[PDB]
């Protein structure tokens, strides 16, 4: 418990990498978050937007 | 460019398109600039049997 300044480091960079990951699941308002999944649904214009 | 089809193909004169107008006979790039003018001529185009 007394390196709690050096294993917070560690810490946030880990929270950041995974954080920075798991934002790939996200769809950010599209039909769906895989990327290969929209370019089966629809054709090219509306797979575009 | 001038041609003839159906009434329900006139949706395939478009960029990205597909089906057998678009795919077998006259196809649009997806950066068309342009316009795309369409009429019914069934009062010259067509005839009995």
């Amino acid at each position: 418990s007394a390196l709690g300044k050096l294993q917070d480091v560690v810490n946030q960079n880990a929270q950041a990498l995974n954080t920075l990951v798991k934002q790939l699941s996200s769809n950010f308002g599209a039909i769906s978050s895989v990327l290969n999944d929209i370019l089966s649904r629809l054709d090219k214009v509306e797979a575009e937007v | 460019d001038s041609f003839v089809i159906r009434g329900d193909e006139v949706r395939q004169i478009a960029p990205g398109q597909t089906g057998n107008i678009a795919d077998y006979n006259y196809k649009l790039p997806d950066d068309f600039t342009g316009c795309v003018i369409a009429w019914n001529s069934n009062n010259l185009d067509s005839k009995v049997g």
